């Protein structure tokens, strides 16, 4: 008659064995057994890689005339209810589910005979919903917090007015124009300091939302240089806290690793995949590759279209290093020669400016992206293509450029010819000054040429390497270079904004049916053509850019997040579903 | 197999048009041997927008110095 | 063990009510006796035994 | 005898030893010192009682803490003899052995 | 090598119990 | 002192300065703020520096403990000690821009446990800062590590569990309470104030 | 029986001057410049005010 | 020797490659029920007074 | 110095071209004799410093002393 407590801890004795994480023993008495599936499914299976370098021809041809589109098997899993999932008239997704950390999947029955691939489930979140429904995360979350004491900085107000801003529609295309030219650079941010100035003014005056909330850089060079007298403050209270709010998810995330490390590295890698140094921002604009294979023990392979990369040694022939705008004083001509007598087609080079190391371990930026966004907008965002060479012809063939006669300080729109940026001003509701068309058009001389697309490979951690075949050693993802994320567009703003960008599907939390079928009219008609692919998780991209099963993020995080609630309750929750399911982190977990 | 953009709707013969620049000179030697009047119209648009680009960093750049002493040496007294 | 509780009302409450008593509130604590001599407690004119 | 504030009180409801470990030395073999002692004096191995912790105060278990220097036998050598202790019965190591 | 060690080490992982104050001990499995 | 404006004798002391102040330290440092200051003003400011001292210094201090804590066998263990800054002044976490700015002329130092700051320290010192980033998870306070010159921990009044409870509860009314009864000495005599209370 | 005399609104005063990272870095020199003299802070009076 | 501490600080935290993590910062890293279970001992042995 | 700062960015050829101010014929005395081009320099703007100090300071002082009560008594006549 003793009142004895049994935690997690006293039973990881058999929790952390590698017995428990190894499918070797599953795929064997799945694989042996008869009668093999008679439903291979075959769609997202692999990613397939391309020849043509061009992402636009890619969502063209993938898009340009399409009918019945498959959905995932994880797609579904996640949509039954508990309860409806365990009633025995849905079985072939029960028969599927044998063990709680490997997602298996059977591939195509022609070719050759039956086999059965398990993957990883890299995160807590992966769990599918009739296994671990959203309020169990969601309260979940909200211990995890009790647990480190975080203190969130942020008021719901802030989220409210970040959602505001999220389902504007009438949200100006060319304060995104202007955060398409910068591209994450110091020094052309602080070319441009007045014309940003102007924007985020009107864009706070006119009406009670803020702007360019969209790219992680912008906010960072807000909060570190136009904290002076950027705007009419109320409005960098905002950037203040979200900025504020950013950190103090790395100091609980810290907080919950332990003081103590493996070797010479701490256990903090292992236990949050955030933390982790391997994975990557979608969004990308330093060298942030070479910088990974220099810091990857595990063997991190970059996929350039078709042309590999392994070695820090070819970091010259594969890798163009954009020089800053200063040192190109000599090298503008060449450069702009190129662009008319180079092949941007199959180049198999990228051009990317020197790494600078923020001093935070980027995961900032990894935050930002994965957490905060899809969580205060309820994941409604795209990738975004462009050509820049139409951009300049757009700013620097204007009126105003050319004539010696006039002033430096006017309103363009009074001297402004009929042309597209006439439109994109007008329905932009801002009037700018000559010197910002003149700033702009000059920073066309660094600029890229075209956005571009990359794939990252990494093995996962030696705690759940453990695996039979090679190819699921590897996680897959995706990272956009010289590229911006994007929130829904309009109508009558996709008749001049057409002219220069399109849209691209993305990570779980930036791929959107509504987004896409916005920019592109084929999307568009292809959703019409199917309306069960409103959901973010039935959505179907190219296997080109995006494969279901080898990611960080499966379906089911990004369902998750279609029913997010804007409270930093769900920010709590989205911010502890980032746990790697690792002994290490177990034995994290038993802690606290 | 790659599509370029739609285009920009835009204002033709606006160099020709403007009667003054520094940029007319530098930009006579823009030959067209073999491509046709539009894809030599398209390029001679690019290299305006260079010109242009050009012009405004060596402005920006001419803007940086700001103010030495011997000027309000000069004009204070 | 022996009889010691946190403060004045938990040791009314298990003199008035002996089994539905609280053996912890929200922050006062009570330990009841068990020992060898099982022993009656007398309060004004209520008995606990 | 002094005590962590976060000793729990369910330790304290039923009854066991003021050290807070386990000190039943009959339920080892008989005449092995070196059991004896590692079942009393150790904190390698959690306590007979309750697996789940090692001790409740760790200030009077342990050779050499707080509550062994006050209350050994034959540690102080120097106390007023000719006062009873009722604490001296649960710490001393010949009395415990002895058993 | 020194994962699964520490894993190891902090797990609990390896006799004899010196005394038992209550009996003969019943594995638990999960 | 070498603005021009504050040395030439030509110029009014009422006037502001930005309006003649030329490509320096002075007009990013003002650019920061965006302050505007007389003339005056900065001259008497730059008049301090007739008594201005040198150098900041660390000295540290050494005493025995209470006679009620002195019993010890070893000599060294009953002595605390502390480290003082001498002329200089601790200081919130600075900005990029600013510390790139100001790197000429302000410097780091983490020498006590309320003041050994990793995120504030991180950005006055490019070195500090890798050295953060190579190893996460020292970012604590508490395991932060500072040098032998400027503390050693056991020797020190204050401690890592004081520091770390600083790190935890949230700044409210409670909070100064609980602080202030935490410095309360463990002696004989704080047994029977309490006693007392 | 303590009073205090602060409000829960001060102390967030005080904790948002804290995590200013726009905190304008000249505040420091003028202290520097005055270093805890009392003269010398009564020399500067009119410009800790601005 | 030196009492030039700029050149202290740069010298400590030059090319520092091992950071030593201090006892007390371990303890106060552990809650209690996992301060006082068997799996640390370490830290434990030396919790005397 | 075993280390120290970096000096701060600052104009240059102040001394001599902008100005001509009582504080120059003081300041002439010292000489460069041994040291190089760069220490020299060096030493004269920190001597040209603690100069400007001594002006500034010597100035304050008769700012400080205050309005005297006869000159406001001859505001009559």
């Amino acid at each position: 008659n003793l009142l004895l407590a049994f935690n997690l801890q006293n039973a990881l004795k058999v929790l952390c064995h590698p017995r428990l994480h190894t499918p070797a023993h599953t795929l064997n008495s799945l694989n042996a057994a008869p009668a093999p599936r008679d439903r291979r499914e075959t769609y997202s299976l692999q990613h397939r890689r391309p020849n043509h370098m061009n992402v636009l021809v890619i969502v063209d041809e993938f898009y340009d005339n399409k009918y019945a589109a498959p959905v995932t098997d994880i797609a579904l899993k996640c949509g039954l209810p508990t309860e409806d999932f365990l009633h025995p008239s849905n079985y072939d997704l029960l028969r599927l589910e044998l063990h709680p950390l490997y997602d298996i999947y059977i591939g195509r029955d022609a070719g050759e005979r039956a086999r059965h691939r398990a993957v990883h489930r890299l995160m807590v979140g992966n769990l599918p919903t009739p296994l671990a429904p959203a309020a169990f995360q969601e309260a979940r979350g909200q211990q995890f917090e009790t647990a480190t004491s975080l203190a969130h900085v942020v008021d719901q107000a802030v989220i409210e007015t970040v959602q505001d801003t999220a389902y504007d529609t009438a949200y100006p295309a060319f304060f995104y124009v202007v955060e398409a030219m910068i591209h994450g650079f110091e020094e052309k941010f602080v070319m441009n300091v007045p014309l940003v100035s102007l924007c985020i003014n009107t864009y706070w005056e006119r009406s009670g939302r803020l702007a360019f909330v969209n790219s992680f850089s912008m906010i960072k060079f807000i909060c570190r240089h136009l904290g002076n007298n950027a705007i009419s403050k109320e409005a960098y209270s905002m950037y203040r806290k979200i900025y504020g709010e950013l950190i103090a998810l790395e100091q609980a995330l810290m907080r919950l690793a332990g003081s103590d490390v493996v070797g010479d590295e701490s256990v903090g890698q292992y236990v949050c995949a955030l933390l982790d140094p391997n994975l990557l921002p979608p969004v990308a604009y330093t060298d942030i590759f070479t910088h990974l294979l220099t810091v990857s023990d595990r063997a991190p392979q970059i996929i350039i279209g078709n042309e590999v990369y392994a070695d820090t040694l070819a970091a010259p022939q594969f890798i163009e290093r954009v020089g800053n705008m200063d040192e190109m004083a000599a090298q503008f001509v060449a450069l702009y020669g190129y662009r008319v007598n180079g092949d941007h087609d199959h180049d198999f080079r990228l051009h990317l400016g020197p790494y600078v190391d923020e001093g935070h371990a980027d995961v900032l930026e990894k935050i930002f992206y994965y957490v905060f966004l899809p969580t205060c907008t309820n994941a409604h965002m795209c990738g975004l293509g462009v050509d820049f060479q139409h951009v300049a012809q757009t700013l620097a063939y204007n009126g105003p450029a050319f004539s010696h006669h006039f002033t430096r300080d006017e309103d363009i729109l009074d001297n402004l010819e009929n042309g597209t940026l006439r439109d994109l001003l007008e329905i932009s509701d801002l009037r700018p000054t000559v010197g910002m068309i003149r700033d702009l058009s000059a920073s066309f001389m660094t600029c890229p040429t075209f956005t571009r697309a990359v794939r990252v490979s990494v093995d996962n951690d030696v705690t759940q390497q453990l695996a039979p075949n090679p190819a699921d050693k590897r996680t897959e993802q995706t990272v956009l270079v010289n590229g911006l994320v994007a929130f829904a567009f309009s109508e009558r703003t996709r008749a001049v904004t057409q002219c220069l960008f399109h849209a691209i599907p993305f990570h779980m939390f930036y791929g959107d049916p509504r987004v896409a079928a916005t920019m592109h009219q084929d999307v568009a008609t292809f959703v019409m053509r199917n309306p069960q692919q409103r959901a973010v998780e039935a959505f179907n991209r190219p296997e080109q850019l995006f494969a279901e099963y080898r990611e960080w993020h499966r379906s089911p995080m990004g369902k998750y997040a279609a029913e997010c609630l804007p409270s930093l309750v769900s920010i709590s929750g989205m911010t502890a579903m980032h746990i790697k399911m690792s002994p290490m982190a177990y034995i994290a977990q038993a802690k606290l | 197999m790659a599509r370029r953009l739609p285009k920009p709707t835009l204002q033709g013969r606006l160099e020709a048009d403007f009667p003054d620049s520094p940029l007319l000179p530098k930009f006579q030697e823009l030959n067209q041997n073999n491509l046709p009047n539009d894809v030599f119209r398209e390029a001679q648009r690019s290299y305006l927008v260079f010109l242009t680009s050009q012009f405004c960093y060596e402005e920006y750049v001419q803007r940086t110095f700001g103010v030495p002493r011997r000027q309000r040496a000069i004009d204070k007294r | 063990p022996a009889l010691s509780a946190s403060s004045r009302a938990l040791i009314d409450e298990f003199m008035s009510v002996k089994q539905t008593h609280a053996p912890i509130h929200y922050g006062h604590y009570i330990i009841e006796e068990v020992a060898p001599v099982r022993r009656i407690l007398k309060f004004g004119n209520k008995v606990v035994f | 005898i002094v005590t962590p504030v976060t000793a729990d009180v369910a330790y304290f409801q039923k009854s066991n030893s003021p050290r807070g470990r386990a000190a039943c030395v009959v339920s080892c073999e008989n005449y092995n010192q070196e059991v004896a002692e590692g079942l009393i004096y150790d904190h390698s191995r959690p306590d007979a009682a309750y697996e789940y912790r090692s001790t409740v105060n760790p200030w009077a278990s342990q050779l050499g803490s707080l509550g062994d220097i006050m209350y050994n036998s034959s540690y102080r050598q120097t106390a007023v003899p000719g006062l009873y202790s009722p604490c001296r019965a649960f710490f001393n190591k010949e009395e415990l052995l002895r058993n | 090598q020194q994962v699964n060690d520490y894993i190891k080490a902090k797990v609990g992982a390896q006799n004899g119990a010196p005394g038992l104050c209550h009996g003969q001990q019943a594995t638990c499995e999960i």
